[PDB]
């Protein structure tokens, strides 16, 4: 069953999907979801 | 001069300010997700 989430997805070169964060799952994803990018580096984030 | 003083003087000099930080979520749209889709259209202003 769907949900109302917030999801970002990776767009690769030939226009296909190739990653996909749920933002609501665990404070990585929250961290990830709160920058724009799927890797962080080494630091502390504020989170929305 | 035949005498001296020895002067002792203070100065007083900033160095740090308060840090803040703000969500933008919560202070443009509070918590109506209704806001928050229309924010989503403004694209990397928060970011910034
Ligand atoms: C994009 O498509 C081309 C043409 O089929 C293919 O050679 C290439 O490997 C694809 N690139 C990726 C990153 O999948
Ligand atoms: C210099 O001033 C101090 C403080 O008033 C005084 O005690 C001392 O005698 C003075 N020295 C001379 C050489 O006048």
């Amino acid at each position: 069953h769907l949900k109302r989430r917030t999801m970002m997805f990776k767009y690769d070169e030939n226009g296909t999907i190739v990653d996909a964060i749920d933002c609501a799952l665990d404070p990585l994803s929250e961290t990830k979801c709160t920058l724009r990018s799927f890797i962080v580096e080494k630091g502390i984030y504020q989170t929305s | 001069p035949t005498n001296f003083t020895i002067s002792v003087t203070t100065e007083v000099m900033p160095v740090s300010m308060t840090k803040t930080s703000v969500d933008c979520t919560m202070y443009i749209c509070g918590d109506s997700v209704e806001c928050s889709t229309l924010l989503l259209q403004y694209g990397s202003f928060c970011t910034q």
